[PDB]
């Protein structure tokens, strides 16, 4: 288990996918023309589960950009570290989705999908010893989640053994106006329950929540959220990421964070919450990033924890802090809030540490839970679903690309029944 | 002639091998390229033309980055690369990945290389396996390969070492999954299974060492003492020897009753700043803090004993030793056993690494207790099974991976049954 | 006494002293082979004897190697009953990771086959 | 009836076999290189019915010494006197016993047994006339029981004309090495009940309570039973290795000592007591029919005698000790079978063991032995009730049918001595 | 002549055969060389082209050591190397070996032995056997050996000298039953059986001659003197009891009742006045000086005979014989004189030189045959019930090859034996 193959579809994939290099980039050594600058061995002994070697002592990320709409290639390019990427693995069409799920993943996205697997199949037949896949996209829009699904699917059938792990951004009224986005995030959520083995839920509505209320964001952009998502996700590809004695793939993740095949979208937190580009002026205690890192204004997933109950937590700390002292606080943690772990899972927490923080903090805690609250999140999403498909409101947008309501009726079903396992396990007992 | 070949499997294995294979250099004087300035230690070392003494073990994981560490570290030249036997993938804490799909990929490797160190031996004794319980390499690939050795060896004697899971220093919350599998497919295969508890390990490190955080080469260190204490009879010109042979038939009064319990003495901090008598450390035996497996012997009853005694030990002061324990009403012996203790006296002191923490001692002694106390550590894991199970957790990963759940359910009443035989044995 | 001369020789005389004399006038009332047949027979007895000895010790000699032998019978079974059912189970996971890899790829096709009659209802319209 | 072949087997019968060895060559004159340097004819009028006189003028001891394991031998040969053995009269296996009787009678004891019978067929046959062979070993081992059976067994099939003896340690509780010592006991007092003349019951339980009570040792050790199994050894062979009017041999002592084939075991009995390191006429005569001097932990006084055997040692007038023995038949009359006449035959000889001017040895023939095989029964019973450990014995091949064979016959044994000791004229 | 051959089996008959031959050779002055300085000696030395002089005996020890002691000893030049018969192996104490596994192997080797011997007879009277009741030699071998001498010399006499076992100087404690067996077995082949009772002969040394516990040198010398008394008319030309049928004639008048008791005087100890006729002739009929353990008060004599030895007149003896005859009751059995056959032999008695025997002017051997005797059978039948109803030892006589049967059948012959002697002593 070393290399990843990293894929991002869609305007928000390719947006968080961006951020997401720059970040790690910038971690591990590695500045836009792809060489490495670093002054710690640690930054490469490892580095290859994200990058290929190049000629010339040069680093490629082991990334594939796709969208059906080409302005984001551009964007990419122009952005810090367009550079760094493999020109080939652009592949990009000539019109979007139009926000249309069927759009991405039953006509548009059809034709351009078997373009996508040529660069996948190359970076997947390079790799030594290949752990498996990790997509960035939205749910709300018609690339990132109609494509976005439709790429999975397609993956899964030639690399059926290996982990297939999404970053899966959830839409929100508070972020943006389209009105079919419960549509497209419900069909997309469908074939996540179905197809994939980790989701990581980014969900727009924490995310501008965490923005307004926290750091007081009246207005809060895209790039005040994807500093929110970029945090989160060096925090979970950390251990992926650096040498520890825990030595971390994405099967070890998976094997124990999801006791059920279906359930398994994770909600991830962090601590401590911070703008972009912002000095921090004190750091933070390892009894204060053990605290909020449980507490619900922390989480990137619009649930209250304290609603549910955690099936697995895999935590990890990043800074110089004593490993005592986080032994200390997260057993703690667990005995004072023992009612909000499932009793039939023993030691269900899972704690690691990293000597290396992040950049501009000298200290940071990253958690990712699997808690029944999520339920949540697709409660809120189905809502919105009914509340429009009881007026079949925009049904001619998708039966105009050959779908049919029974699809639709089926995915809504299919997420109501996710709830109802979330809620089996919340309310199950040991005795 | 008499020799041991030792196995050592999954990343628990392979570091403990890595403390006793050290341990074992330094007792005899061997240096890690294997040259050396009493012959027994042949049992376990083989040699070459060049006067070479190579280990008679093979060291097995499916994933490299740990035995790559033995590849390039002090000892790189002690052993034969073909010793050093790696796959590319682990098991990913799943036992149906250690038994089938991944560990299928290279365990006939593994019997071809046992198979060639068999070949070098003029009286094998058995083999010493070493693993976690935990690991999805430490219990499914032991379980692959020990019975294949069976397949091979026939009734060969084959002893464990196995590492009991702890959550205090812990890997995967599937660790109750794996170690009722590993143990039900395994118990007809093994002869005799020495247990070792990290909990327990950890809490001595703690108690007697004064190590805040333990790590797994402080845990490692003390585990090779124990098992030094155990191979040293096989290794040295001995007063008092005890061969495999001899560990078995006194320490397991049925087949399935095969898991004795250990007890080390003195663990003395080497910062500390009085040798211990023959007396004081025969009685640390029998108290609990100095177990190797967390139960409560005083709560159970004795089947057998074995004492090793190592270092400067006279058999007057052995003698009078267990006459004391003799007349100890909290030691209770079962009444079918009119006689249960059997002693052996090697005269080498114990050795220790150097910059270490454990201090040097003129004597010291290992105990071997079969006692169904040890029953306690089966149903602490039963439990932790029972609690997953009841709801299936985590079951798919073993199913995706081609077991059938009826495999899980026939492991578990394998250890009810195991449970209920501890009681049977101790009734009167 | 009636004493009454015997004989006179070189180194000894005798004679026969009488004190009464009797009361009552007068006085009131193997070849080879037989022996070599009892020599002979005692010794076929020996024989008989030391022969059951010897039988009853060849006896035991039979039994250490039927001992010996049922040893290595258990020795044998065991290995063969530790080969099949090591095979039985090696192939039952086969079978069965092969079953779930066929299922999730049937799954996955009638996904395919779907996208082709949305494809098709769209050129419908 | 001259030469005896002395055969040693598994630990125990190595460290009491070079005990004696060391013992008897003090007394005969022998030092380790095989070179006499005593003072008197009399050590070597009969010193071949122990030793071969080799070549150069020096005496190597008519000693095989057989274990499965070399550790022991390499011991024997570093001791004192661990020269004086021949060097091709060492039989030695590599992969030992396990403490497991089966595997001494069976496996590991066959694959070495025939290596064994070509040295006591070469011993033999430079015998001008074989008188017997005499066995040491324990009984709760795997080596000396196990195999030393296996042993007596074949030898009886070679040489079934000549005596079979054996000095059998017998194991306790109280000196124990082994879990397993009530079955290794019980299966080889079958054999021995069926195949030898005389056994000399060596009981660790009565040694190590001579050596607490007695001699006041608060923790016995092996070299202070041993102590006392050589001071028995030197003993009960005084006659057959010191010219005597008697003309002492095997064969004559079986034939007066055992009334009843079966019952062939004896009690021997030593005075005086001594430790390591650190006396009248009427009190040896009296200290020798004491069960605080009895080898095996059985008391006379609850038997009687069939037949006893006693010799004496030193300057001491034979008068006053055919006085004293015949005092104590009279008093103690009611402990010796009034259906044997005259059961009790006394020898003098006038050469003292070393470090003694007066010693008296015994050997009993009393049906109070059945005491030490009901202790050996009931530890059998208490352990094959609940069949442990019996696991590694059927998986050398041995049926559960051998295990209650061997003890009804060790019962049968008890009643047997019962029996005789209620019986009257 | 009339030649007597001496026959020593087992290592009672060969350490009183030693005895014996020393005692005559100082009776008639042969050295230990066999050279010498009355022809009567003759009946008993043979002589060789060298002027040796060779005692008619043949010794038969199964056990080297007995024999070497003659091979070695003072007078082996006496002995030519086919006299001295030996093996490997003794009897092991037990008859059956004796009898049936090693006799029927050597028995043709001694019968050619005493064929060499019998070759050089004019006229061979036949044999003086001597040997243990008690050993298995003894026992085992000699009766073997009289059913043989009795094929090959039909009508020759065969006189036994017998050692009783006694406890106070035993071996073995299966002596009783290896008596009752050579007992029955040799009873139709033996004329006349002299029995020596161990015990009665080690009283006479304790009580006599200051010895606190004789040894067989003490035993064996005091029998010498016993069998001398009863041969001395043999070697010398005597006038009583003069060849070796007339000892039946004397003695023996039923053919089984033919064990006689001897009684000797005087014996006195070297270390410390000549006694009379009338005293040495009194102590004749004191127990206390019997070779057999038993009362003469208890039965009737069958027969008496008075063998006088040195400086005797017939005048003392009658004198003697008179004074007793009217203080004592003698009680003869009806059918025979109440009397005595009185010899003297003037040839004076010896005493080997250095030995405990003073040396005495006159001495007197009583030959009687009394039915006291049978009292000595009874106290060996009691022993042998006591044993043979548990069936004691008797596995070893039943592994050579003996029948149980055997030990019966012998039982009751000496069953037999008791009731004769009470049917004649009515
Ligand atoms: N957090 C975050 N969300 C974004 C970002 N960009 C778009 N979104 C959200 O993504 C959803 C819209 O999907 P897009 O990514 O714009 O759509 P697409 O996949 O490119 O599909 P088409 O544009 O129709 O071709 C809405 O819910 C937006 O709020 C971003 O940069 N960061
Ligand atoms: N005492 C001790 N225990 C260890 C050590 N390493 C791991 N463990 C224990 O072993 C268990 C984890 O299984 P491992 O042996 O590490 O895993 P593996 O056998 O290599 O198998 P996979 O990694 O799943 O393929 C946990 O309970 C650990 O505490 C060690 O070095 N010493
Ligand atoms: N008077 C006397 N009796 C003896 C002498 N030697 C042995 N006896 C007695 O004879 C009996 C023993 O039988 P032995 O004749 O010595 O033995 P053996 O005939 O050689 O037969 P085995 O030795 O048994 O083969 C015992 O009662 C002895 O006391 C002796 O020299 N003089
Ligand atoms: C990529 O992000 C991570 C991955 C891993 C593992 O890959 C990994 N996880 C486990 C584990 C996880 C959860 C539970 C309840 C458990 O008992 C064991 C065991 C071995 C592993 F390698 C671990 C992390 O932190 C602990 C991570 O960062 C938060
Ligand atoms: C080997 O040690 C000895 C051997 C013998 C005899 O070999 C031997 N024993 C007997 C004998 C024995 C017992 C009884 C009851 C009896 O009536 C006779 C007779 C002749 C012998 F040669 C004798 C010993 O002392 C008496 C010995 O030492 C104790
Ligand atoms: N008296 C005595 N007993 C011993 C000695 N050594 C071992 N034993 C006994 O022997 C038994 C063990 O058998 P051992 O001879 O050591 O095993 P083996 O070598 O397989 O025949 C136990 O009952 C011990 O009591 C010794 O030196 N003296
Ligand atoms: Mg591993």
């Amino acid at each position: 288990m070393r290399e990843i193959v990293h894929i991002q579809a869609g305007q928000c994939g390719n947006q968080i996918g961006a951020k997401f290099w720059e970040v790690i980039s910038d971690e591990h050594g590695i500045d836009p023309t792809g060489s490495y600058h670093g002054d710690s061995d640690l930054q490469l002994e490892r580095i290859n589960v994200y990058y290929n070697e190049a000629t010339g002592n040069k680093y490629v990320p082991r990334a594939i950009l796709v969208d059906l709409e080409p302005g984001t290639m551009d964007s990419v390019r122009s952005g810090p570290f367009g550079q760094i990427f493999r020109p080939d693995n652009f592949v990009f069409g000539q019109s979007g989705a139009g926000n249309n799920w069927a759009k991405g993943h039953y006509t548009e996205g059809a034709e351009l999908v078997d373009s996508v697997l040529d660069v996948v199949r190359k970076e997947s037949e390079s790799c030594d010893c290949l752990q498996g896949f990790q997509l960035t996209h939205s749910l709300g829009g018609g690339t990132g989640s109609g494509m976005g699904t439709l790429l999975i699917s397609k993956i899964r059938e030639e690399y059926p053994d290996r982990i297939m792990n999404t970053f899966s951004v959830m839409p929100s009224p508070k972020v943006s106006d389209t009105v079919v986005e419960p549509y497209n995030a419900t069909l997309s959520v469908h074939q996540l329950v179905e197809n994939t083995d980790e989701t990581y839920c980014i969900d727009n509505e924490a995310l501008y929540d965490i923005c307004f209320r926290t750091l007081k964001l009246t207005t809060p952009t895209y790039g005040d959220l994807n500093h929110l998502v970029s945090a989160t996700m060096s925090g979970v590809t950390t251990c992926l990421r650096f040498p520890g004695q825990l030595n971390a793939d994405l099967r070890k993740l998976a094997v124990n964070m999801v006791p059920f095949p279906r359930l398994h979208f994770f909600m991830p937190g962090f601590a401590p919450l911070t703008s972009r580009g912002s000095q921090q002026y004190r750091a933070l205690t390892v009894p204060e990033l053990t605290q909020q890192m449980f507490d619900s204004k922390n989480m990137m997933a619009a649930c209250d924890p304290r609603h549910g109950r955690y099936l697995t937590v895999a935590a990890i700390f990043r800074g110089r802090m004593s490993m005592k002292e986080v032994d200390e606080q997260m057993l703690n943690v667990q005995n004072k809030n023992s009612s909000y772990f499932v009793e039939w899972i023993p030691n269900n927490v899972k704690t690691a540490v990293c000597d290396i923080p992040p950049r501009g903090l000298k200290m940071s805690a990253t958690f990712i839970g699997n808690s029944t609250a999520i339920q949540e999140l697709f409660k809120r999403i189905s809502e919105q679903f009914t509340a429009m498909f009881r007026r079949k409101a925009f049904l001619h947008w998708y039966t105009g690309e050959g779908m049919d309501e029974m699809e639709f009726t089926e995915a809504e079903s299919n997420m109501n029944d996710l709830v109802s396992e979330y809620q089996q396990y919340q309310d199950a007992t040991a005795d | 002639m008499r020799e041991c070949i030792s196995i050592h499997v999954g990343q628990a294995g392979v570091q403990i091998g890595n403390a006793c294979w050290e341990l074992y250099c330094l007792e005899h004087g061997i240096q890690p390229d294997g040259q050396m300035p009493d012959d027994s230690f042949n049992t376990f070392f083989s040699e070459t033309g060049a006067g070479k003494h190579v280990p008679r073990a093979v060291f097995v994981d499916l994933e490299p980055t740990v035995i790559d560490e033995v590849r390039t570290g002090t000892y790189r030249q002690l052993f034969h690369p073909e010793q050093l036997i790696t796959g590319k993938e682990d098991a990913a804490n799943n036992y149906a990945r250690g038994h089938y799909t991944i560990g299928k990929e290279i365990i006939d490797l593994v019997l071809d290389r046992i198979r060639k160190l068999a070949d070098q031996c003029t009286g094998l004794q058995g083999f010493l396996v070493f693993h976690s319980f935990g690991g999805g390499t430490g219990s499914g690939f032991t379980s692959l390969l020990m019975e294949r050795l069976s397949v091979d060896y026939g009734k060969k004697s084959k002893l464990e070492f196995s590492i009991y899971p702890a959550p205090q220093v812990s890997t995967a919350v599937v660790e109750p999954y794996n170690s009722i599998l590993t143990t039900h497919t395994t118990l007809e295969h093994s002869d005799c299974a020495f247990m070792v508890d990290n909990e327990a390990i950890y809490d001595i490190c703690r108690r007697n060492l004064d190590i805040e955080r333990p790590t797994y080469t402080n845990l490692n260190r003390l585990i090779s003492q124990i098992v030094s204490s155990i191979t040293a009879s096989l290794r040295f010109d001995g007063a008092l020897n005890v061969d495999l042979t001899e560990f078995q038939t006194n320490l397991v009064p049925y087949p399935r009753i095969h898991f004795p319990l250990a007890t080390y003495a003195p663990v003395i901090s080497a910062e500390k700043a009085e040798q211990l008598s023959v007396a004081e450390i025969t009685n640390a035996c029998f108290e609990p803090a100095n177990q190797m497996v967390k139960c409560d012997p005083r709560h159970g009853k004795y089947m057998a004993c074995c004492l090793l005694y190592r270092g400067d030990v006279v058999p007057k002061d052995v003698n009078a030793a267990i006459a004391t324990i003799k007349t100890k009403r909290s030691i209770q012996f079962v009444d079918w056993c009119p006689t249960g203790f059997k002693v052996g006296i090697n005269y080498q002191p114990p050795t220790v690494v150097p910059g270490g923490d454990l201090a040097k001692v003129q004597r010291a002694v290992c105990m071997l207790s079969n006692t169904t106390a040890i029953a306690e550590a089966w149903a602490r894991l039963d439990h932790k099974f029972d609690l997953m199970y009841a709801k299936r957790a985590f079951v798919h990963w073993y199913v995706g991976e081609g077991m059938e759940e009826g495999e899980f359910s026939e492991a578990r009443e394998d250890m009810a049954a195991l449970e209920k035989d501890y009681e049977e044995v101790g009734v009167d | 006494m009636e004493v009454i001369e015997l004989n006179k020789a070189t180194s000894g005389q005798s004679w026969e002293v009488i004190l009464k004399p009797p009361s009552f006038d007068g006085v009131p009332e193997p070849s080879l082979e037989e022996i070599q047949k009892k020599l002979e027979a005692a010794e076929e007895r020996r024989k008989y004897q030391e022969a059951e000895l010897l039988k009853h010790l060849a006896e035991k000699r039979e039994h250490e190697r039927e001992v010996i032998q049922k040893a290595i019978e258990e020795n044998n079974n065991f290995i063969k009953m530790a080969k099949e059912k090591l095979a039985q189970k090696m192939e039952s996971n086969k079978e069965n990771r092969e079953a779930h890899l066929a299922a999730m790829l049937e799954r996955l096709q009638e996904k395919d086959k779907h996208a082709e009659e949305v494809r098709k209802n769209k050129e419908l319209k």
